[PDB]
């Protein structure tokens, strides 16, 4: 097909979901230990008594 | 505003203290009503400033 | 399967200690099946969680 000369520029470009928020959760706190880490422990200690 | 209501209650306990007498509860409760009026008062700090952050 | 073993001759200890009596060393082995019971547990869920993952 045949083309006029541009009448508009462009490029190809990227585009993001901009903002994120993620404000930590409440009990955040005991997340580097998993959960299966944090009920053992409980029963590590009613066993150790 | 729970921390305003336990407050004034405490008063009150005081108040009532000073004129019956005797009761000697009622002076605990006073006690009670201050403690846990403060207690109320920190929760609602942290509310306020974990909600300001979100 | 150890715990249930376990917990059922504690179960056995907790039955004879009313026939024959004045032998309390049949209510210490009560307790301690069942302490040992609730190790053997402990071991079995650790073993369990740690194996699936």
């Amino acid at each position: 097909i045949d083309f006029s000369k541009p009448f508009m520029s462009l490029g190809i470009s990227i585009m993001i979901k901009k903002p994120q928020k993620s404000k930590p959760g409440v009990f955040s706190f005991l997340d580097p230990l998993a959960y299966e880490i944090w009920m053992c422990i409980v029963f590590a200690y009613i066993g150790v008594s | 505003i729970l921390s305003v209501i336990l407050l004034f209650m405490g008063g009150l306990c005081i108040a009532a203290s000073e004129f019956y007498k005797t009761r000697h509860n009622i002076i605990l409760s006073a006690g009670i009503f201050f403690v846990s009026a403060g207690l109320s008062n920190i929760i609602g700090i942290i509310v306020y400033i974990s909600a300001n952050a979100g």
